[PDB]
């Protein structure tokens, strides 16, 4: 499974598939996703 | 309690509960 990030704290929640959506050392229950690596092809125009 | 707009996206409806004192008799 992967890592997720909370809306406020941002700490690594690294939480497991099929469980409960929340955090660890805090509160609130949302979370976005770390940006991939990832060297991405971008024209300057 | 709710904290919008951190709600919304949880498709949550933003209401509060009503509480009306009902009378049946036990004083309170």
């Amino acid at each position: 499974t992967m890592i997720y990030l909370c809306a406020d704290c941002g700490a690594r929640n690294t939480i497991q598939a099929k469980e409960v959506i929340r955090c660890r050392e805090c509160g609130h229950r949302v979370m976005y996703k770390m940006r991939t690596k990832r060297m991405v092809q971008f024209e300057a125009r | 309690t709710m904290f919008p707009q951190e709600a919304r996206l949880r498709n949550l409806t933003y209401s509060s509960p009503l509480y009306v004192d009902m009378r049946k008799e036990d004083e309170e």
